[PDB]
């Protein structure tokens, strides 16, 4: 068989299908080494197998590949990757590998490669003439992405709004300014489904760090794309590691003319944890935060452009303020204007049963014009200008009302004028 | 027949009590003889003084559980005996307030509520004349001698000591002192 | 012949049994050394000998058996058990093993086991298949609990306000941020005797970290599900061993379609000896705690889950807050995002005389609209619109003088709505 | 201690003392302190009231400290876990005994003494007592004595140990001290009750005047 099938499906076919064929009392121990036992015995039987995933290189060459369902865990069944063949396809971490898997031998206890089909979605041969992402210049967002999905969902319209306050454009910086219990996790989601939804041929992945357990799993149901998620109860090392996989994964499939987006849940808690991981250099910013550490998530967040040749990576990620903490402040200041979109979110706005929490007066986009038509713009800076005077309750509940009694944000834009 | 029943909780609560008052009374008389004892002995006057509050203590509760005994029997006389007389001459003060009861029939809940709470003042000033005239009146023959047992309502040594209101914080570390009391005294 | 009620009698009837036959001078040693004379004696004799424990295992299969009356203590009387009918029976850490017991011979000091008769408190051939605790997919709370018992008893009125402070839910991360001197121990066993009262199939556990003596033994006269309390005498080694066995035994429990509550008081101190425990990694943050001193309490406090299928492990933890040290503080912060739901303990309640202290404006649950039924759940929310305005004082004050005079929940919700 | 203390204590006090100076090495302090410990749980095992006042924790634990073996893990300070838990068996033995006999331990620690583990033993020794009780150099300053502060001090589950009465007089007197400062309250309160007899005379002419 091949990875792919056997990683995502539950244990309760797998331990009956292994039992089945007979391997042991495979009851007591990880998934991982359910699948390993079960690969070494069908290797022993004589077929061969396919493998996949995503690979990566440590300080020596010693060449790992993990998969993506797994949350990128270090468990027996990664596939061992010499540097004889990384120096001879010219590989580096983040290219999707695909072929034949060498079966371990004595000596070692992780799978070999033996040929690989293909790279990234593409022939070995052809995906080693590729640049790298930093040579690429950026652009900005000349595409638009709209969260209208058409059908009149009832829910829909936290995303509707969304299009009225931020427009999102392919190849932009987009961070979420959210205090806690502000619905920003759902806001989220309903993102990723209705791009996943209006434009199917982006490749979508959401990344969640240090999250509760239960909103990973319901990250990796709701969402049809694939999500990859990695719990707190890991050290920060993995969390970093895992953001870095991603990140430099997505930077491999951009290349490829993938228009690529990639959720950020939280900014701040990985700055958290790259300050927490890297040793100090000497000089530590007030409150106990080394400045050094800093430059590790623009690494991650600056990203986020635009590419004339083909593709756009797209970094949207959410922020913490009034936390309790005093790094959250300083990771919000730290990130102040480095993002082009930014999306703010409010508690005062959130306690009085209105969605979604956002704060018309103060979020907004930059070069809107370029990013979106003409008539749509000026028709939205009057909407805005109608909502400046006021505060935000009474504003945010007249949207939320006036959205609420249309169904197409056409027939909503052609009936303010009217009245 | 479960007033015997609660006549029986009420004589026992009742004894419970007196044993309560009698102890509580032993524990002040030792006191008081080892105040002029000499010696100081600050230790014992303390748990002394301890002794005693929990006695008191324990003594008011006492005499509140046997005072909602004798109301919780007085009350279910009290039902047994109307709902006996009702089954004996209910049609004659049924058609006395006729009317109102005859139109009740099946309506709505606020005219019933009405229709009972207008009976009740009828018969209110129905009672009044003989609240008015009132001459004396003895127990029901039938259960007349358990009604003589607890003749009247508790006496006021029962009630005296039920003044004071205790707040739960109060009940609790007065329910522990009570547990410790017990611990250390089956030892 | 059931060392359990054996080991839970108190010491009087131990010495006469132990005297009956003439044992010499027993009243001088340890418990352990008495039983494991006496049973020394009884096997002696040609009698079948049963012994119960809970396995742990060390780093050479040698295998031990604790008892859970003795507070996990490493006595004589632990039951020694060999990797071989570990691996034959597929034994793992926290199982409970039942059955015939094997007295020592010559080169050993410890009973060994003949022949186990129940393991995991079920048969043990369908108990080597079982699916490991981390397999499960996690899920939020569904089955709701109600901390009133219904009696009207003046004790439970503070349960009744949390009832109306935040859902208690299955798999349900709950953190009670009490300072000192705040009434969180009496309220933490008034919680586990209403869930004792409440809901006598959910099994009841107590643990309770480096706490006095005194309060240790209050809470095993008190309560009458079993507690397992790490007195404030061992060292760091043996509050995190003990922690770390009670966790996995109620992993192995709750695998077994069996639902655990675990009330854990405090959590800071358990952080703390985490930190002092585990050795130096080279990277300290602010107060003194090391860059991994906080994988192992995060791993433990995120094993609480609502699994897909079967009973779920739900785990309140108390954090203490404002006791002049940092790392507390810290350890708080890093502890604030990890649960669905907190509990305030206001100290400028607690001079008030006015209890419990609850800081209800503060404090508030999370995802409870999926838990209780809508009519109460809207009741729920204009009650907390209701007090959110005034100060703490004032509405705990208003809160108590209606909530004492009335009989139950919903008729304090009927009172308050029908004027 | 020094010979000084240990001499005008043991010529001072009625009971028997038990004391050892400094020109000892810190061995037999261990030692001493540990078979006083022993002895004295064996004297409530006989069912007998003992009460021992240790003066102090701050400087067995150092003693402990240096005379413990390290176990290959030391914190902050020079200081072991061993080291602090061999102190922390000394310490513990204050518990009640329900069929008769009590083991009393009241301890004083030391702070401010330009040693940062000496606060953090006292730190770790936070949360272990029932009861604590402050004292501040500022108090001592202005020349009244004892420098308590009345804010600080506390006892944990007094209300099992006094009476009912006793708890309202101990409640009342800590609202009315509670609002100002800790000289001005302390020096008002012993002027009021040093007119005064007795403790109970105080509480009568300070509820109603
Ligand atoms: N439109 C809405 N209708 C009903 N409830 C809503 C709406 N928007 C938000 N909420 C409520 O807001 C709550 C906030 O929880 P949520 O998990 O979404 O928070 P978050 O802002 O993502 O952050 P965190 O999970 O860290 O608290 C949800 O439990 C949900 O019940
Ligand atoms: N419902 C209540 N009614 C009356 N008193 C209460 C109530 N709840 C708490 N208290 C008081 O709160 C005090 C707190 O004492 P306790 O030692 O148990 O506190 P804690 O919060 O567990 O913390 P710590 O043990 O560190 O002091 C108790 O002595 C008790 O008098
Ligand atoms: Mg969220
Ligand atoms: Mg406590």
């Amino acid at each position: 068989m091949n990875l792919t099938e056997l990683k995502n499906t539950p244990v309760s076919e797998l331990i009956t299908l292994g039992e089945n064929m007979g391997l042991e009392n495979l009851a007591r121990m990880r998934k991982q080494d359910i699948i390993f036992a079960i690969l070494k015995q069908h290797a022993k039987s004589g077929e061969d197998i396919f493998g996949d995933g995503v690979l990566e290189i440590l300080q020596d060459g010693f060449g790992f590949l993990r998969s993506a369902d797994s949350s990128y865990l270090a468990g027996p069944d990664d596939i061992y990757v010499s540097p004889s063949q990384i120096r001879r396809f010219n590989l580096r971490t983040g290219d999707t590998i695909s072929g034949k898997i060498r079966p371990p031998k004595e000596g070692e206890r992780y799978f070999a490669l033996l040929k690989v089909n293909e790279v990234n979605f593409d022939k070995p041969e052809n995906a080693r003439n590729k640049i790298l992402f930093e040579n690429l210049t950026p652009l900005h967002a000349n595409s638009r992405l709209r969260m209208e999905r058409g059908n009149g969902s009832t829910e829909d319209l936290t995303a509707r709004v969304l299009d009225l306050a931020s427009p999102i454009g392919r190849g932009q910086r987009g961070l979420i300014v959210a205090p806690p219990k502000a619905g920003k996790t759902m806001l989220l989601q309903n993102i990723a489904q209705s791009i996943a939804y209006n434009h199917p041929d982006c490749v979508l992945m959401v990344l969640l760090i240090d999250e509760r357990p239960e909103e990973v799993t319901e990250m990796q149901r709701l969402v049809k794309g694939e999500v990859v998620a990695s719990t707190f109860d890991e050290p920060a090392s993995r969390h970093v590691q895992v953001a870095e996989m991603v990140i430099e994964k997505a930077k491999r499939l951009v290349e490829h003319k993938k228009d690529v987006i990639i959720l950020l849940d939280s900014i701040t808690r990985l700055a958290r944890a790259y300050n927490t991981v890297v040793p100090a250099s000497g000089k530590v910013l007030t409150g106990g935060v080394d400045a050094n550490a800093l430059h590790r998530p623009k690494r991650f967040f600056g990203a986020a452009r635009n590419v004339e040749e083909g593709g756009s990576l797209t970094i949207i990620a959410t922020a913490l303020i009034d936390t309790g903490s005093k790094m959250d402040e300083v990771i919000y200041e730290e990130f102040k204007g480095t993002g082009n979109m930014e999306l703010h979110l409010s508690r005062k706005i959130a306690e009085k049963r209105v969605f979604p929490a956002i704060d018309y007066n103060r979020s907004g986009t930059r070069k809107e014009e370029l990013l979106t038509t003409q008539e749509e713009l000026q028709k939205m800076w009057i909407l805005r200008k109608i909502i400046h005077p006021m505060g935000e309750i009474d504003a945010m509940e007249f949207l939320i009302n006036k959205l609420a009694m249309t169904k197409t944000n056409d027939d909503f834009f052609e009936m303010m004028k009217r009245s | 027949t479960a007033l015997q029943q609660a006549f029986d909780t009420c004589q026992n609560n009742k004894a419970a009590w007196l044993q309560r008052k009698n102890e509580l009374a032993a524990a002040e008389q030792e006191y008081l003889r080892l105040l002029s004892g000499e010696g100081r002995n600050v230790s014992r006057l303390d748990e002394l003084r301890n002794i005693i509050e929990v006695r008191k203590w324990q003594v008011n509760q006492a005499a509140g559980r046997y005072i909602r005994s004798h109301e919780a029997v007085q009350h279910i006389s009290i039902r047994d005996r109307l709902n006996d007389f009702m089954q004996q001459h209910g049609t004659a003060l049924a058609a006395a307030l006729a009317p109102e009861l005859m139109g009740y029939s099946e309506l709505t809940a606020i005219a019933r509520n009405c229709a009972i709470q207008r009976a009740t003042d009828a018969l209110r000033e129905a009672l009044l004349s003989w609240l008015a005239k009132g001459e004396k009146i003895n127990y029901s023959a039938q259960d007349s001698d358990i009604l003589t047992t607890i003749g009247f309502r508790p006496d006021v040594a029962s009630v005296d000591d039920s003044r004071e209101k205790f707040t739960p914080a109060q009940n609790m570390i007065f329910s522990r002192k009570s547990a410790q009391l017990a611990s250390r005294q089956s030892v």
